[PDB]
């Protein structure tokens, strides 16, 4: 029960938030790692 | 808190966003003048 209600509010607080998480990891590792972020469908 | 209010919906839905609250409330401000009545009294510590 108490369980279920901070799971609740976790997954709501996450889904909340997924477009500017996503974005500022892209720039976090365009920034830091590498420039080339075609890891996806690459060795082709 | 167990019925959902509703109201305008401000936003639009025009960017792949994954969810919305879709819970809107609304809050009505009014201002009126009726000329209302006031007491005069003394002051025990100064005449006036």
């Amino acid at each position: 029960n108490r369980l279920e209600s901070i799971l609740s509010r976790f997954d709501a607080d996450w889904t909340a938030s997924d477009e500017a998480r996503r974005e500022a990891k892209n720039d976090l590792f365009f920034s830091r790692v590498s420039q080339w972020d075609d890891w996806l469908s690459q060795y082709t | 808190a167990d019925d959902i209010p509703s109201f305008q919906n401000p936003n639009d839905w025009v960017f792949p966003w994954l969810t919305q609250d879709t819970i809107q409330i609304a809050e009505f401000y009014e201002v009126v003048e009726k000329k209302e009545t006031a007491f005069i009294y003394q002051d025990p510590v100064t005449g006036e």
